[PDB]
């Protein structure tokens, strides 16, 4: 039999309890206090942090102010046994962390979601995210989403937040689902009316 | 450009740090900070200076300190030199590695480059190991290490171990470098040895001595290879034993006067004509050479005669010697077919 | 997804390298390197041990010398990612360990090998072993097991192993396996035989 | 017998420790020592030592010491050091079940026994909080500071939930103890309180005012059992309030002169009116009072007349005050069918 999923459940257990607890993340105000071995299992940053080479190897308190709390403690509860409630709203945060902790089984997770649940009201928005977070892989899916409801787009809210060198991307060649050989310069109209 | 200047700037600050863990000065380094630079860096797609950089970098410490290091010790510790050069590398590219690894997780990986510790390798290989004097001298000291234990001296085959394992490493997840740098001229070496010790065996021994004497050579050059070389020289450099001690005296072997098969056959050495069976199944055309002399011996024996008597210790041999093989024992009835039509 | 089996694997591997280990097992002259953590979620000797209320709480070598070295060697790996290489000679062994130092996933896992692997065999070795050990649970199994194959195990080697309060035991009423209603003087004779 | 004398031997030194851990001197105590002996005890069948010596080390602390604490604390901080000694308590049966594990294992597992820490428990429900002198000023404490609270006074609600969740913790997972020893006085004294309030405010206040009153005083019973209480006294308390305020004077709100039923009726008030059933919908009878006093009211103002006047507000008062009950719709529809039943 396998116990790997019993014994996580102590360890967390011990986690809640304080009980051998060696490190402490710090978010602006908020504290979490973990295991060093844990968060070096699972995130890569944790386990390069942790690796006696560095003058931050042999410290109890690490930093990450630059980061959003919610997402952080959810993935300490991911690299911990409990499993992640992903939803629209928070994916977005909790990937962009992931992607800079460098946790494997969390950015995996993320990005499964996000291309499953990849509707018209949301490739809108995963595009100018994954644009700024160099995400090629979620950054081609929703430029392949947003051509294949164009039409749709050009009356929705988040039309207005696209950058002018995006819409020429989008312009530029074929893929774009228009019945009609006239509607480019319709769309372009539709931009500049919702941007002025 | 502001840009074009605070990305120049940034770089400096990574530039600085990667010649500080090429120092070996990482212990006052600050992962955190030097992790964020190259993060910002691969973010705001500016990952070719950095990657184009680091490349710049390894390649300056390679040429200017380490290739230098090499060859101002090509008389006094060599092997021991080069080692501790390749040890430094290693150290150094995990913790170059270490400060890049955002650049090393997106950057490669969406652009399909070689990683951190590859681009390492290639640079170390190209411009330390395969630069000119550095590799020929590997290949010359090596080689007459090897020479120098097959006369009887004693030689350092843990640096033997070490420089064959780092050839293995410098062809990233294959062989061509060990092979060309050092298996090739090893096994073209070697086979200049054994048809001299060959030439000297056949004259200064017997048939049944020269035969045991192979096969002490055989397993001599598998401990060679398990001690001191990959594992996978244990077949090329056994092929090269049998084909020069073997295959180019197979005629020559049996034909022995008062030595070889015919003598065997003749006095009944049982467990000594099965050592000749063991040592000539590992070449082609060997068990045809000991079928051919042994066809010879039968057919005369048969025409001079009764001939129950022949085939009753042929059997024996066959059995015993010869292993019940299917060519031995068409032979040997081949041959009785022979007699009953001469009468 | 669950990537607790993932997890364990990165803590064994840095068990290896010897990473984050804090606590050292010393059994007469072998020397076995883990981390506090992880020996305390599956094993609550440990547990109770790095309490923080006694004197051994706060220290880096532990000795378990009393206790067999390839059974507690086995047991660590089976707390990490290594699966039991469960057989019928080193169990009775595995299982006697796992008791003392309470460990639930080890002692269902010994247990349940045990009472399935349980022949006619093994059976006459397993009763004098629950009989020492104090377990009620195989002490019944093994003895309605010897109960039916009464008269194989008369002629068999370790039949002389045998106490006499066991023989007693044995007879004493029913269960026993014997067709004829006369053969239990029959098997005290071959036990004085065999014992002399 | 040398076990006899050997037994009795190792055991004294399992009762020195469980003492120390009593007296809080655990700091100084090894585990692993003291763990095997206690291992060699229930191996060697010797558990029955072990277990019925624990009970009798547990049971003198508790009554020579912890019972004489208490008893000298019954008239300064009672609850304080009634508590401290709760707790002093479970950190010793804690390290006691931590020393004799293997016991609490093995032992009490294939001999169908309680455990360490359910052996603890008993013992200090038995010679401590259910103690004669305790058990009563536990009580007469606990009701008292509801009492005061109840008058206006600030009292100690954290001493009330930790006295609360210990009675609970000391029934095995049960409320046994707590119902004994504090539910069954607590609603046995809250309805003396609620049946004396009722009657003060049925002849200081009016029929709408006494409705919104009864309100606020379950509203004010539910933020005392959820601050002070267990949450298992919510509905019974709730009960209490609503019999003694609702269901012993049903028929008196309603027939209340210039305040009650017909004086809303008449007035129109229809959100006043809405109050009432909200409120009598509560008890058993509640809503049947309503109408038994709606159709005498109907009856009669129909009785006196024209008729289409009637049956339009009625129809309004049963949709929004009676929130269009059936049980009022079929007494005001039944009413009118005796109206043309008249004529």
């Amino acid at each position: 039999m396998n116990n790997s999923s019993e014994l996580i459940a102590v360890i967390n257990g011990f986690r809640n309890s304080g009980r051998f607890c060696d490190i402490s993340i710090v978010i602006n105000d908020e504290r979490i206090n973990a295991h060093k071995l844990i968060l070096s299992g699972a995130s890569e940053y944790f386990s390069i942090l942790f690796s006696n080479n560095f003058i931050d190897s042999n410290e109890y308190e690490v930093n990450l102010s630059h980061l959003d709390y919610q997402s952080v403690n959810d993935l300490i509860d991911y690299i911990y046994g409990i499993p992640l409630s992903l939803t629209n709203d928070n994916v977005k945060y909790i990937l962009s962390t992931a992607d800079f902790l460098q946790i494997g089984s969390a950015i995996t997770e993320c990005e499964n979601y996000i291309l499953k649940n990849l509707c018209s009201k949301n490739c809108i928005d995963f595009y100018i995210y994954a644009d700024k977070y160099n995400n090629k892989k979620i950054e081609s899916a929703s430029f392949n989403t947003i051509l294949q409801n164009i039409l749709r787009l050009i009356n929705d809210e988040n039309f207005k937040y696209l950058t002018e060198e995006s819409m020429i991307k989008i312009l530029s060649d074929d893929m774009l689902n228009i019945k009609n050989e006239d509607f480019a310069p319709l769309i372009l109209i539709k931009w500049l009316e919702s941007t002025q | 450009t502001m840009d074009e200047k605070y990305v120049n700037s940034i770089w400096d600050l990574l530039k600085n740090a990667i010649q500080e863990i090429q120092r070996k000065n990482n212990s006052g380094l600050s992962f955190e900070e030097l992790y964020r630079n190259a993060y910002t860096m691969v973010l705001h797609k500016h990952g070719e200076k950095l990657y184009t950089g680091l490349r710049e970098v390894v390649t300056e410490h390679l040429i200017n300190k380490v290739r230098e290091d090499v060859l101002n010790s090509l008389n006094n510790n060599f092997l021991q030199t080069l080692n501790q050069a390749w040890n430094d590398h290693q150290t150094a590219m995990v913790m170059i590695r270490d400060i890049l690894m955002y650049m090393d997780r997106v950057y490669v990986q969406q652009n399909n480059v070689e990683n951190v510790y590859n681009l390492g390798l290639i640079i170390f290989r190209d411009q330390v190991v395969r630069y000119g004097c550095i590799r020929d001298h590997l290949r010359q000291t090596l080689l007459d290490m090897i020479a120098r234990e097959r006369k009887g001296e004693v030689v350092d085959r843990g640096a033997i171990r070490n420089a064959c394992q780092m050839l293995m490493i410098l062809g990233l997840e294959g062989r061509s470098v060990y092979e060309e740098d050092f298996e090739a001229p090893f096994l073209e070496m070697s086979a200049e040895f054994f048809q001299m010790e060959s030439q000297k065996f056949l004259a200064e021994n017997s048939a049944s001595v020269y035969i045991k004497k192979v096969e002490a050579r055989i397993n001599e050059e598998i401990e060679r290879v398990m001690h001191c070389l990959d594992k996978s020289t244990e077949e090329p450099i056994v092929k090269v034993v049998e084909r020069e001690l073997i295959s180019k005296h197979m005629k020559t072997i049996v034909e022995m006067e008062n030595s070889g098969l015919v003598h065997m056959l003749k006095n009944g050495k049982t467990e000594d004509l099965g050592c000749m069976y063991k040592l000539f199944s590992r070449v082609p055309n060997g068990l045809k050479t000991m079928c051919e002399c042994m066809s010879s011996y039968l057919r005369e024996q048969g025409k001079a005669l009764g001939l129950d008597d022949l085939k009753s210790r042929f059997d024996r041999f066959l059995l015993e010697s010869f292993n019940n093989d299917r060519l031995f024992k068409q032979t040997i009835a081949g041959d009785f077919e022979y007699f009953l039509n001469l009468n």
